[PDB]
């Protein structure tokens, strides 16, 4: 997974 | 600056908590166990290792740089040390969405979204997070590095470093 921030 | 020198006592096994790395002939320092003499006199990731008990770590492997701490005489281990030379400070506002406008995953920085904070502050991929506000985020998972993003106010400061 990732993360917009 | 200028460079710092620290004093550490081994463990049984001759340790101080520490991985070090071969980058551009120069030693760094990679991985820092927690409650570990290393972390105790503030050693870091990134962090540069000019000297293990006066002898120059230029050149070295960290074969060699591990192998010289392991075979260190005596009780204490000193060295000469250069406080992370790669790393930057970057200041975002999140915007009215409360985001400042990149994407990252493992704590490297792989997206910069259009026109957002980060954008303006011309932040730059492939480089690791190291704080957020203070807060060191060094071997955490990324849901709690998007945390700790999540509850921070408006002023959102990271210190970053090329990941090299």
């Amino acid at each position: 997974n990732e993360y917009y921030v | 600056m200028d460079p710092r020198e620290v004093i550490l006592c081994k463990d049984q096994d001759g340790k101080i908590g520490l991985r070090l790395k071969s980058i551009d002939n120069g030693i760094f320092v990679q991985l820092v166990q927690a409650n570990s003499p290393a972390s105790l006199v503030g050693l870091r990731f990134g962090d540069q290792v000019l000297q293990i008990n006066g002898e120059n770590c230029a050149g070295w492997s960290s074969d060699k740089a591990h192998k010289v701490l392991k075979q260190a005489f005596g009780e204490k281990i000193t060295m000469t040390i250069r406080d992370r030379p790669f790393e930057r400070t970057i200041t975002m506002h999140k915007d009215s969405t409360g985001h400042v406008g990149f994407i990252f995953k493992n704590g490297k920085i792989t997206s910069i979204v259009k026109d957002s904070s980060a954008a303006r502050n011309g932040l730059l991929t492939e480089h690791n997070i190291c704080e957020i506000n203070g807060q060191n985020v060094i071997g955490l998972k990324d849901s709690q590095i998007a945390d700790i993003l999540s509850t921070s106010g408006t002023v959102v400061t990271i210190t970053i470093m090329p990941a090299f």
